[PDB]
Order: structure tokens, then C-alpha cells, then sequence
């Protein structure tokens, strides 16, 4: 219903009458377009989406690596503007926003032709200094060792790592063998039709007190088949039922007739359950997840991901008292609209009914002749007894009662005071995110004092977005894959420790609490004597290099 | 034939997915007209 | 919205023609400028407002 | 529609291009392929052959709307007061036209 | 008239003889009194968002092109300089480069 | 084009002349970016194709 | 008037019974609910969103 | 509060510029450092107060 008022469609839609109007302002839609854009462009503003700090001292090192990876992943592997659109749009217009977090990996076998070597360690002077060159080019540069160090250099330096001794690599000839070659790996998020998705209603209000989810979605073979081992009992489906059509409860753009021949490529409708089980019967309850196509079981096991809890994020618009939905602005104005549809529809009757252009001529002013010239357009001679300034009737638009348009200012008077959105009026908020009050002209008033409050609950979705991806980056990617997109040095992260978020803070990076966060720097800077400290002076330049966008000056600063 | 694949395309099977997906893209373009 | 007419102005023929919006002809005994009521939204008072 | 230049060389024809994913080698996995037909006659069918390996076209939604490929224009909210706007304005021309002068 | 002209302002954000002046602060900090958005210019940011990702993927797609269809000696005229090349098989991850409009 | 990170400043460099070098000369700019924002505004959504 | 001077308060909520075996023995006497009364239907002055 | 912060914050520094820096080391890098942490750099408090 809260749908049917944004779109006019439902009970929303004036009923059709013939020779009346039937045009309905978009009272609800106008005040929900005014939201969309103060609300997209603070997490759109810059080039950089997420902001990693250290909690610790110690960890400051781990906080620089998964900003850059993390922000990768959105740059590249996600369209961040297209996610944002939606993430914004769903969360105002159904009241409540649901966001699936997921991680896609296409691992697939190659099989190549490799060298083979043999090892002596007997070596001349030269030998020992080719070793250390690589071994230092390898701490200065990863991404240098890689592309420009001969193979058998390589395997001596591999043999060193395990072992300690410097050998030679003499290369005896190649060999053939076969490997795993990455795809994809990387994590998805996407928004879900609150139709589609099914959780606890005993959670009171909290969804990690919810025992179990259910969520709703088309898939295909192929993609069954990414994951060789992880789906079971895979040919006990038919591939012909199972089908959005033969599935009505899932709510779906693609079209009822739609349906792909291939069976390789046909989509099906598969239902996940995500939620708690006494799987060992003895009273503790586990995280777990279960999918089934059609009445048949093809997966059932714990819980991947390192969070061990369920995969959905959910952000409420309008918070109600200790409950899980939302509320959207849509509820409040249910009645202003249907009112000032009422009132602009008896204006335009008022016009459309009425005569206009019509003209009126008494009978017996004109005779048969003179009657014809003045309709002719000449001049003509009328009988005295009557006249033409006041009996011609030219008929024209009717006047507009006062209360008619006065009755439409209330509805919308009304409108913006609930709801607190003003026609060409706020948007500015965004400008002001984790700052301090600015000077006269700069301060936010009552109507961003709102609107931030929205903005709040939107910030933490998207953190809690990012501290699920990053406890996801800590299992799924190998040391090389962190190495490539960060050059420098990896470091790791304790399994136990994921659980627990003790080092890293995650939130989104504004422009300004950019600009902000330098210009502390550069108080800092003054504050302290430059000559206290050579390395204090080079850390804190080196910080605000990374700010204004210039890695290689930041190098430069770090290890002079 | 025209390519080495164990499973290569026939050209009925190409135009098969042009007339599935046809109807929906035909209801679109009377909005856009 | 709804149009009020008064009896005897318009004959039979040209009554047609003023509902079908072409030119008419009326009786002058009365007056189409004034006898045609066109129904609108009545004012709202002052105190309604105020209120 | 009757432009057609004679010269067989230079002539004009439509040509469709098919780009997708086809599992070529019978075993599941899906691979990116480019075909092109003209007049039910084959003339290319070959992997995709730009390093990206998706489709080449983007995009561009100028009002989003949710969970949807396509985008909605300014025009679909404008269409009644249009109407209304030009339906007042031709009441005034044709009051003053119509009258005489 | 009036209203229905009125209406599609509010609607659509755009009115006539105004806005335009967003294309000045495109990845800039907010200004002073006289230089910062209202309301009607951050509607219009937010197309202008959609357009410039769409520029910044097609820039992503020929820069991929460029690396396996361009010589080293195409490149080196147009650009009098050394050399610099990209791994094939990192293509398809877009690790060292970041498109945007300029 | 910028870097990503710090030994990324020379290759950035080469792809932005590249990259806007094919645009000033290869293609008309002004001619495309007409095209380009009045399809995106008129028919609601624009698609481009590259080759 | 004051929190610190009642002498006693007396708070209803809903549980679950793998809730209660958090704490193996703090609770006693486990044995001897049913797990079928007490529900919130059966409790009709909790007042809880659970349908 | 945020600005309860930056209020905090300014009376380090009115007190740094009051105390003469010379008077003692340990002083003054002890307002430093509690500076450093208002201002949400934990790694350089660190550095200040090891100093």
C-alpha cells in the first residue's frame, strides 16, 4: 500500500468517471524525490568509499591495508554508484532496506608446462650478491620481484625461505603439471525485495536475536556448478518445474513468459535458510545453512563465513519502538495527498465543463442581413432597442474560488511540517558529517538536524557492510591476491580473532572529514618542534601525502 | 562446423533467445515511444 | 461543476447547439451572462482559519 | 527505406551480433562468445576476444529505478501538466480569435 | 497555468533562467557562502554522478583494449617516452589505474 | 588516470596521454557527449557500445 | 519517586529453552516445564510483538 | 560530544603556550600526547609518550 501511493495505482487512483478529470499530484512522490539525492550524494562525494582507522597504536598497519582493499573490491568488482542509487531508493520507498552480503568464487583447474630445477649449494662470490639483490627487491618492490626476476632466481630465494641456505638453480628442463587458476573471488552485495525474504518474527526487533532467515532467489545450473563439491544431490532435479511461473510467492522482474531453452543456462527458483540448529542434539545451537530447489535437499551445512551470523543487514527509515520493519514517510501522508488530488481535480472541471468561445447573439437585434456581416466580419446596423456591448455573450473561463486554492496551501503546508522536507529547500547536510559546527552561515538548523538522523542509520548499514567483507577478506584471499593490490608487505590476522572486531573501525569517507582530518596534521605539525624528531616529522607529512591523493610522495617521505 | 567446440551453436539456437527475450524488450520500447 | 440552466431560454434547436459548444441564439427576455450558473467551491470562512 | 546504393561493394546490409556466455565445451562451464548472422546465414562464432571477457555495452539510468536495468525520464512525471497547461492556453487564443475585432 | 508549471518544477527540480553552475565543484570541497549547493544542485550532482561512471567504464574498456591491440612503438610515438608494460593475465583486475573524468 | 599506489605513477601517466589522445583525434568529443547526454535524458536510459 | 529505595521489581520477558542451558548451572529444576503452557497466548498480561 | 572534544582540546594548547615549553620535557610531551588522542592519532600518542 505505501508502494501504491508513491506510484498512483492502488486505492491511490481516482476512479474514472466519463467528462471529469482524473489527474492526481504526486504529493508523496514529489517529497520522497527531494530525499533521494541529500541522501546518495554524501556516500557518492568522493573517489574513496571507505575509511579505515587504527584502534591501537599496533595497528595501524592493518587498518592502511584493508582500506586499500576493501575500496578496491567496490571500485572494481561492485558498480558503487548503481548500489548506492538502489541502497537509497529501497530504504525511502519501502521503509525499510534488506542487504545480502556474499562471497562468489570460480576456481577452475589449467594445466600448463613448468620448469624443473636442481639445486647445489656451491656457489661463487657474485651467487650470494645475485641472492640478496631479489631478496631485497623483494621487501622494496613485491610487485617488482615478481614481473622482473629471472625463474631460477626465484626457486633459489623459495628454497631459502623453508630452509636458510643460498643455493644455485640450474635449469634441467620443463615438466608438465596442472593447477588451479582464480576467477572471480571476491564478495557481492545486492538489495532484496522485502517480498522475497522471510525472518524470525520472535526476533523483537533485533535481527541478531532472530533464530532463522529464509531468503528467496533465481539461479541457474551453471552457477550451481561453480562450486563443484559444495552442492549434493544435484541430478534429482528436473530442470522444468521449480519456475518463477510454478513459484508465485517470489516476486520477480523477469517475465512470466520468459524461459531460456538451454538447460545449462535455464533459471530456477531456490530458497536458502540461514539460522541456528542443535545439530549435535545435545543442546548448543550452531549457525547453519541449508538450500533446497523444489522439494529436494542440495546443501545443507555450517556456516562459512567468519562472522557466524546471518548475512543480512537491515536499515529502518522511520525506527519503530522496538520493532524490526520501518516506517517511510509515505504513511504519514496518506490522507494529505488523496485531499489535494480532490481539490486540483475540481479546478479542472470547473474550466473543462465550461463553455468557452461560445457566442451568444439575442434574438431580434440583427436582421437577416446585417446579421450575416457581422458575422462575416464587417461592419453592420443593429435595431436600437438592444445593445450589442452587453447582450453579446462571449463566453470564458470561469473564476477560481479563493478556498480552493487555499485548501490546497494547507495540504501542502501540512505535508512539509511532518514530514520536514521543503521543495527546493535542505540537502546542504552532507557537507557537515562528523564535523564540528561550523560559523554562522554553515550551522545546521532544525530541518538537517532531521535529516541527518536518516543519514546515521544509513552509515551504519554500510559499516556493518564493510566489517562483514573484511572478516570475508581475512579467510578467502591468499597472501599473493593482498601483495597485488597493496604493494607493500602482508599482514595477517589471527583466526580466533575474527570474531572480534579489535582493531579496525570502519566508516564512510566524506570529503570533508578528509580536508578535516589534514588540516589536524598540519596543526599538529606546527604544534610540535620540527626538530624534535626526524622520524615523528616524516610519519605525519607521509599521512597528509596519502590525503591529497599523492602515493609516491608518500614513499618518498616514508623512506627517506 | 564453423568452429572446433565439442558444443558449437547452431543458428537456430542463437535466434531461439532473440524471441524469447523479444516480448519483454517490446513492451519497453512502447514506453520509451 | 454542474451547469444550471433556465427554463425558456433556449429553444429546442438552439439548446442543442450551446451543450454541442457552437453559437446559439437566446431569448432576450433573459439573460445568459447572469442566468447560467456555473457551481463552484463555496468560500471558506475567515474563522475557520483562525481557529 | 528507398535509399540503396548500386554498387555491390559499397551496399548496405543489417547484420546481428550475439554476445553471451555458451558452455562450448559441453561440460558446465560458461565461456564469453561472439556471433554474428546475417540473413540466416552464419559469418563469425568465436570467443569474445576483448581482455575484459563481458559485454562491451554500458549502461546509463537517468532516474534509477529499483532493482531495474532501464531508467525513467523526466517526461513520464510531466505528461498531465502538459496536457492541462496546453488545454488553458488554447482557451485564451481561442477566446481572443474567435471574437471580433 | 501558473500552477501547472509550478508543479513540474517541484517535480522534475529544474527551473528556467536557473542552476547550470554544478559543473564548477565536480570533486571539490564545499565553498564559501556564495560558491556551496542548494538544494536543486544536488539533485543535479546526482545525475551527473551516473554520467561520469559511465565515462570512467568506458575509459576502463579502452584501457584494457590498449595494452593487447597497441605496439610498443605506437606507443612509444605518442607518448616520447620508455615503454611500460602490463601482465596478460592482469587484465582482467584493474589494480594499478583509476578512470575519471578530468 | 592516477595511480594506485606509488610504482603505478609511470604507467598512469602513459595511459592517460594515450587514452586522450585517441579522444582529441580518433573521435569527434563534442559530437559524442551531445549524443551521449541527450540519449540518457530524452529516452530515460543510454547505451554505448565500444569497439 | 525513587529507583534506589523500591524494594522490589518484578520484570516479564520471552526465553527460549536453549537460552537457559547457557548457563548449565545456574538454572535448576529444568526438568520440570512441560515446553508446551506458558506460551505467550497462555500468558495473556506479556505484551510482546511475537504474533 | 564532538565538541566537548575540541573544547578539551584547545585548553591543552592554551596551557602548552602558558607552562614555557623549557620548564620540563616530560610535561610538555605529556600534553602533547593527550592532544594526538583527541584528535583520534593513536600511533603518534604512542610515539610522544615513548619518546
Amino acid at each position: 500500500e505505501w508502494n501504491d501511493l508513491m506510484r498512483i495505482e492502488g486505492k491511490a487512483k481516482p476512479p474514472k468517471v466519463k467528462g471529469r478529470s482524473q489527474v492526481q499530484p504526486k504529493l508523496v512522490r514529489r517529497q520522497a524525490e527531494w530525499r533521494y539525492s541529500a541522501l546518495t550524494e554524501p556516500f557518492l562525494g568522493s573517489n574513496k568509499l571507505f575509511k579505515v582507522t587504527p584502534v591501537t597504536w599496533e595497528d595501524v598497519q592493518g587498518a592502511r591495508q584493508n582500506e586499500l582493499v576493501l575500496n578496491y573490491q567496490f571500485r572494481t568488482k561492485l558498480n558503487r554508484v548503481s548500489f548506492i542509487d538502489n541502497y537509497v531508493r529501497s530504504v525511502v520507498d519501502d521503509g525499510t532496506g534488506i542487504v545480502r552480503v556474499g562471497w562468489n568464487r570460480e576456481i577452475r583447474k589449467e594445466k600448463q608446462e613448468v620448469p624443473v630445477f636442481s639445486l647445489f649449494p656451491i656457489q661463487t662470490q657474485e651467487q650470494a650478491d645475485a641472492l640478496q639483490q631479489a631478496l631485497q627487491l623483494r621487501t622494496d618492490n613485491p610487485r617488482g620481484y615478481e614481473e622482473n626476476v629471472d625463474e631460477a632466481i626465484k626457486e633459489s630465494v623459495r628454497f631459502f625461505d623453508e630452509t636458510g641456505q643460498a643455493t644455485y638453480a640450474v635449469q634441467t628442463g620443463t615438466t608438465t603439471t596442472e593447477v588451479e587458476v582464480p576467477l572471480a573471488n571476491h564478495p557481492t552485495v545486492e538489495m532484496l525485495n522485502p517480498e522475497n525474504i522471510i525472518i524470525d518474527p520472535s526476533c523483537q526487533g533485533d535481527i541478531n536475536k532472530a533464530m532463522f532467515a529464509i531468503v528467496s532467489f533465481e539461479t541457474c545450473k551453471a552457477d550451481l556448478l561453480k562450486e563443484k563439491d559444495r552442492y549434493h544431490n544435484l541430478n534429482k532435479i528436473d530442470w522444468q518445474s521449480s519456475a518463477p511461473v510454478n513459484e508465485p510467492d517470489h516476486a520477480t522482474t523477469t517475465p512470466q513468459e520468459f524461459q531460456i531453452s538451454d538447460p545449462m543456462r535455464k533459471r530456477v527458483v531456490a530458497y536458502e535458510y540461514w539460522g541456528f540448529w542443535d545439530i549435535e542434539g545435545n543442546g548448543v545451537l550452531e549457525p547453519i545453512v541449508a538450500t533446497w530447489i523444489g522439494s529436494t535437499l542440495i546443501r545443507l551445512e555450517k556456516n562459512p563465513y567468519p562472522d557466524g551470523k546471518l548475512p543480512f543487514v537491515l536499515i529502518p527509515y522511520m525506527p519503530v519502538k522496538r520493532d524490526m520493519y520501518g516506517e517511510p514517510d509515505a504513511e504519514l501522508l496518506g490522507d494529505n495527498q488523496a485531499v489535494l488530488g480532490a481539490v486540483m481535480r475540481g479546478m479542472i472541471d470547473l474550466l473543462g465543463r465550461s463553455a468557452n468561445g461560445q457566442r451568444g447573439m439575442p434574438k431580434g437585434m440583427l436582421d437577416a442581413l446585417n446579421s450575416r456581416r457581422y458575422r462575416e466580419g464587417e461592419d453592420y446596423e443593429y435595431n436600437p432597442t438592444q445593445n450589442p456591448a452587453q447582450m453579446i455573450i462571449e463566453h470564458k473561463f470561469p473564476e477560481l474560488p479563493q478556498s480552493a486554492l487555499t485548501m490546497a496551501t494547507l495540504q501542502n503546508q501540512e505535508a512539509e511540517s511532518l514530514t520536514g522536507v521543503k521543495a527546493f529547500a535542505g540537502g546542504v547536510t552532507g557537507e557537515s558529517y562528523g564535523d564540528v559546527a561550523a560559523g554562522i552561515r554553515g550551522v545546521l538548523d532544525a530541518a538537517s538536524k532531521r535529516e541527518m538522523a536518516i543519514l546515521r542509520r544509513l552509515a551504519k548499514g554500510m559499516s556493518e557492510i564493510g566489517n562483514k567483507i573484511i572478516a570475508m577478506n581475512a579467510v578467502f584471499l591468499a597472501e599473493h591476491e593482498v601483495v597485488r593490490i597493496t604493494n607493500e608487505e602482508f599482514v595477517t590476522i589471527k583466526r580466533e580473532d575474527l570474531k572480534g572486531n579489535f582493531d579496525l573501525e570502519v566508516d564512510i569517507s566524506t570529503a570533508e572529514v578528509d580536508n578535516q582530518k589534514s588540516q589536524d596534521l598540519g596543526f599538529m605539525l606546527q604544534t610540535i618542534g620540527p626538530n624534535v624528531d626526524q622520524q615523528i616529522t616524516l610519519n605525519i607529512l607521509a599521512e597528509i601525502a596519502d590525503l591529497k591523493r599523492m602515493p609516491k610522495l608518500a614513499h618518498d617521505l616514508r623512506t627517506w | 562446423k564453423l568452429t572446433s567446440w565439442k558444443n558449437e551453436l547452431s543458428l537456430q539456437a542463437l535466434k531461439a533467445d532473440l524471441d524469447a527475450a523479444k516480448p519483454s524488450h517490446t513492451a519497453m520500447m512502447i514506453k520509451v515511444k
